[PDB]
């Protein structure tokens, strides 16, 4: 059997699967290791015109500023924010 | 090894950037 | 045990309401302080509450007239003291009402001749309240 | 003993009884939203000391059962993380915790009952979601039981109250006619 949830929510009591990294998995991940995730999501709530924004966002950031591991926090929300 | 783990960081971190950033779309 | 047949009809449309919504307030009074995640309807009957036992605060010396008492009474029992800090309700109405007695004797004096208080001095006690409250608070 | 003393009494059982019993409304419906929310929060458990419990009292034996760092102000008060309780355990909270750095925590069996890398957040919040739905039980329990002892306690002093105003009644009399008599 296969058991994917996120900490508050329960899909499912051949996977695809993102390596965890920032991607879509098929039976939206963010992060993790029985598939567990920190934020699992479809799919239909995900926008996506406002996710453009924040990788924009995010690489405006990455310009600036400077100072190590600051910056090493940008470059993961760009990554994230990528896929 | 990964870029975020040079000066820090932990997976942790990683993993709450990435999660926040699925929440904020 | 007199009650309502010894009031004029301008203080018998506002004391029915503020009796009320004081009676409703007792119940939960106790739990004023002890209360900061109980559900909104309550935190209402709590916030009308002790704005209105505010209102019925009162100096000596100085008796009001019937009109002046309702139209302090109505802006209370109509809401639009339920933003104004507690403390600060006593020193608002004698602000006011020196404001009223001065200013608006034309409005005072229609809710005196017509015994009521209209649509038309609604909307004229809600002008003078609502924006005398907000310099009133700063 | 003396009238004064027990008016002051009964006006502050009085009070107590109001308060526990909103306190168990209140609890009521924080375990309803808990309860709820460990549904989803156990199949995802599945898969240094140093203690759980919360900052909040009034909630029976949750703190001493359970009693360097400990998450509950009420944990380094009796042997560090405030601000724990009052809003339902998240994630996150696992994770402030988890960098910061057995398990000790009251797993929630019934409304009456409860016992004592990424997966190391994964355990603390585990703990979290368990501990606070049975926090809220144990609280809304233990003040159902104080709000009906101080019924009775408000019944028990009314009756003092009442058999002391009647006595000093009697007693004010007694001397009086023995002085006319």
């Amino acid at each position: 059997s296969f058991t994917f949830a996120s900490p508050t929510q329960v899909f499912f009591n051949q996977v695809d699967v993102p390596t965890l990294r920032p991607g879509l998995v098929v039976v939206f991940v963010s992060s993790g290791s029985q598939l567990l995730a920190e934020e699992a999501v479809t799919l239909d709530m995900l926008d996506l015109g406002a996710a453009k924004a924040n990788l924009e966002k995010a690489q405006s950031e990455l310009l600036g500023a400077a100072d190590e591991a600051t910056r090493a926090e940008i470059q993961i929300r760009i990554e994230a924010n990528e896929a | 090894v990964a870029y975020w783990r040079q000066a820090g960081l932990s997976y942790i971190r990683y993993s709450q950037i990435c999660a926040k950033a699925v929440r904020d779309a | 045990r007199v009650g309502s047949a010894a009031q004029t009809r301008a203080m018998k449309q506002v004391a029915g309401t503020m009796k009320l919504e004081l009676a409703q307030y007792r119940e939960v009074a106790a739990f004023a302080q002890f209360g900061s995640d109980l559900d909104a309807a309550t935190q209402q009957l709590l916030s009308r509450g002790v704005r209105l036992t505010e209102l019925l605060k009162q100096g000596q010396y100085s008796p009001m007239a019937i009109e002046e008492q309702v139209a302090v009474i109505y802006a209370g029992v109509r809401g639009y003291l339920d933003k104004l800090e507690p403390s600060k309700i006593t020193k608002f109405e004698n602000a006011f009402l020196s404001h009223v007695i001065s200013q608006h004797q034309a409005l005072l004096s229609k809710i005196r001749t017509d015994g009521k208080i209209s649509e038309e001095s609604d909307a004229k006690l809600k002008e003078i309240v609502t924006n005398f409250l907000a310099g009133f608070e700063a | 003993a003396t009238l004064k003393d027990i008016t002051r009494r009964l006006k502050s059982i009085k009070n107590i009884q109001k308060i526990t019993k909103s306190m168990k409304m209140v609890a009521a419906a924080k375990y309803a939203r808990a309860e709820r929310e460990l549904k989803p929060a156990r199949v995802y458990g599945v898969g240094l000391i140093i203690g759980v419990s919360s900052d909040r009292g009034l909630c029976g034996a949750i703190h001493s059962s359970v009693a360097i760092i400990g998450v509950g102000d009420k944990i380094r008060s009796i042997l560090t993380f405030k601000e724990v309780g009052r809003r339902p355990p998240t994630f996150g909270d696992a994770s402030v915790i988890a960098l910061e750095l057995s398990i000790i925590f009251n797993r929630f069996r019934s409304v009456i009952s409860y016992k004592t890398e990424y997966s190391l957040a994964n355990i603390i919040y585990y703990s979290l979601k368990e501990s606070t739905t049975s926090e809220q039980s144990a609280r809304m329990t233990a003040m159902d039981n104080a709000s009906k002892n101080a019924s009775e306690m408000i019944d028990k002093l009314t009756l003092t109250f009442n058999r002391t105003r009647q006595a000093v009644i009697t007693k004010e009399l007694i001397e009086i006619i023995s002085g006319a008599a």
